[PDB]
């Protein structure tokens, strides 16, 4: 199942490896969000992001 | 020597900059790609299977236990188990274009970068029509064309609703359902004037390149016949890619399939000359020989 | 007076064995003038 | 290789450590220049033209060089080695435009210009020969501007004095004749007797590619067989090769422009 963030709202799919990850759009398949930008957040351990 | 006229090469693979007449090539009009490249048509109606080396290995179940009625206080007998296993392996694509610097600097900047989509399309087609129609010198013992002729699953006469719902049925007749067509584009004209008599519903859609409702997929291909038309499971044929296209550009190796015009191998760095290598490593597995039927003019 | 180029050769494409010699193709193009 | 007599070479190109007698120069002290570079003549009197794209005309060539003479004998060789092959470049460029000797690829030389315009005199060096040879420019409204010399004449032109303002008309410092810049070419071509002069900037060159280096540890030197006759593969054999090329252009606007005085 694959969730994709957008600065507007979620898209909602379905996938498979075997079929080679063709997104398939899903029940309610989309959905918006009040924010104004992309809603998920990175943290770096070090310029390198290495543990 | 001082021998300053253009070096003729044998075959006539090597771009170049100075023709032997004396014309010289400056101010040229890069051409435009007329087409759309071509998809693979395996890599679209296949299924993928991941692949780390060049082999791999699946292994199903077979056999199932029975059962039995048993009187009380009677022994309960035994049963047994079994499963089966299959493999397939991976084949390696390629070209090299070999150009002259001087071409590549006066003539054509960007030469190099132009032919990799060409060299993807070529790919691409040679992998089809390897799969399909067991064209091109398959590398693999494997083929919808030759599944196709070890099981004798083919249907003889012109297309009809008759014929088409015929050779559909043929892999129910298997335990399998049809889930598209391959058809090559120049017998949609025969598909678009075949109608149900009843309903007079048309069995194809001509708005959305649908047979019967499944999807058609058109080959560009030229073995494939006007009226020959093929169908199958084709969740049963598997493919794997090892290796995505790798082009790598070398300026100093020799080649040897080319020749001078004394002879001699063209060794790059000497004659002042560049060479672009495509490579690609490609898997074809067919599940189930019996998951495919053809339909073929009488 | 207009004047263009278009492809008109595709380069081919090989199966190689393991370790054999990958073979050479080439492209072309054709002028035209209307 | 294990081989203890040294590889011949054919032709005997290849730099190399150890001489054919057995001589090895390890701790070889850096030689040191004997002579001053000779700068391209027809590059510092004709006129330069910006060219985009290609007449031109490829100069190349290859330095091969053991590497354990680049390791052992002369390890900055290649770095002091690049100035001494665009003097070669220059010199046969020179060669090529001036003298049409060389086997030029042009079809264009001023040898030929003044050839094909009879624009020579005979004669010893005398100030009358050198006004002559000057007139025959100035009639067709043509200015010289240089001369091109042999510096072995220097000898002859002192000895011309103006029998008017009585003094020479060559100053040896300046090496200027009758207020002309003297060029002088070291190639062997031009012979001692000989003097040329023009308008060179009726003669145009251009460079499309300028001195490109590269420096290969891998090729196959096709034009260098070993002693059994295999061509000499670098990787295999340990070696090491340096590639130069260039490309360069040569134009002559108005041929009627030269002329040489040459002796009787």
């Amino acid at each position: 199942t694959v969730d994709l963030f957008t600065s507007h709202g979620v898209y909602r799919y379905l996938t498979n490896r075997t079929n080679g990850l063709k997104l398939t759009p899903r029940e309610n398949s989309f959905e918006s969000h009040s924010f104004e930008r992309m809603p998920i957040t990175e943290f770096s351990n070090n310029e390198r992001r290495k543990g | 020597s001082n021998n300053v006229k253009p070096q003729v090469f044998n075959p006539d693979n090597v771009m170049m900059h100075e023709k032997k007449d004396g014309t010289l090539m400056n101010e040229f009009t890069t051409p435009i790609l007329q087409e759309v490249m071509e998809n693979s048509k395996i890599m679209q109606l296949g299924k993928y299977e991941p692949m780390e080396g060049t082999e791999k290995k699946f292994t199903f179940w077979a056999d199932k236990p029975g059962a039995y009625w048993v009187g009380e206080g009677q022994k309960i007998e035994t049963s047994k188990a079994t499963w089966v296993n299959a493999t397939m392996r991976a084949f390696k694509l390629g070209v090299i274009l070999p150009v002259t610097k001087e071409f590549l600097n006066y003539t054509y900047s960007q030469f190099f970068e132009e032919m990799k989509p060409m060299i993807a399309e070529a790919f691409y087609k040679k992998f089809d029509e390897a799969g399909i129609l067991n064209q091109g010198n398959n590398p693999f013992g494997k083929s919808i064309a030759q599944s196709i002729e070890k099981t004798n699953k083919v249907i003889k006469g012109d297309f009809t609703q008759d014929n088409i719902i015929d050779l559909e049925a043929l892999l129910e007749d298997d335990e399998l359902e049809a889930n598209a067509f391959i058809s090559k584009t120049q017998n949609r004209s025969l598909l678009r004037k075949i109608v149900d008599p009843e309903t007079k519903e048309r069995i194809y859609d001509r708005n959305s390149d649908s047979l019967d409702g499944l999807p058609v997929v058109n080959l560009k291909s030229s073995n494939l016949k006007r009226g020959e038309l093929i169908t199958g499971d084709f969740d049963k044929l598997i493919y794997g890619i090892p290796q995505l296209i790798e082009y790598k550009i070398d300026e100093t190796a020799q080649l040897s399939t080319v020749k001078n015009e004394d002879g001699t191998p063209v060794n790059l760095f000497e004659q002042d000359m560049v060479a672009l290598r495509a490579t690609m490593h490609v898997a074809l597995h067919i599940a189930d020989d019996k998951a495919f039927a053809k339909l073929v003019p009488a």
